[PDB]
């Protein structure tokens, strides 16, 4: 029972998936409900930003990519590797990765390739938790994300 | 994997914009 992979799984899969579909899950969120929730809102918060101000970098590496069916995505998550290969993390990359991964699933949805999303969420978690376990633990896990994101009112 | 340092620079222009909210 991986709880931290459960939750990561949970948040990123829901967020590809909504935004591949444009239909929210209104499934409550598993057990933890209370991060997950604050987590998925963040993320559409976020990483709708993400996509929109930066939908030229997106666009211009999706067409180099050239991604047409699940083999293209498990090649896909060997360039997801890359991004902390320069010895740095943080939430920024975490949530530009994340965002990158639901402008993929757009794209896989209107090729009729709906079928390579889940994979695609899970290689994404998979890069996230199984090499970046020890940095989301000492961040607090998915509360450091809301956390960091959360954007102060100091009047 | 040429592409790579892309998303890491857009990755940390991110992170530095919400560094200071
Ligand atoms: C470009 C691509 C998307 C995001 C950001 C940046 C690095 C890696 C590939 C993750």
């Amino acid at each position: 029972s991986d709880e931290l992979y459960r939750q990561s799984l949970e948040i990123i899969s829901r967020y590809l998936r909504e935004q591949a579909t444009g239909a929210k899950d209104t499934k409550p969120m598993g057990r933890s409900g209370a991060t997950s929730r604050k987590a998925l809102e963040t993320l559409r918060r976020v990483g709708d930003g993400v996509q929109r101000n930066h939908e030229t970098a997106f666009q211009g590496m999706l067409r180099k990519l050239d991604i047409k069916n699940e083999d293209d995505v498990k090649s896909l998550s060997r360039v997801m590797i890359h991004v902390f290969s320069d010895g740095v993390t943080n939430w920024g990359r975490i949530v530009t990765l994340i965002s990158f991964g639901a402008f993929v699933a757009k794209h896989l949805k209107t090729i009729n390739q709906e079928s390579c999303i889940e994979p695609l969420a899970e290689s994404i978690t998979d890069v996230l938790v199984r090499t970046k376990r020890d940095w989301l633990v000492k961040q607090r896990g998915w509360d450091g994300f809301v956390e960091f994101f959360h954007v102060e009112d100091l009047e | 994997i040429w592409l790579a340092q892309g998303g890491r620079r857009l990755g940390d222009e991110i992170n530095a914009y919400y560094a200071r909210r």
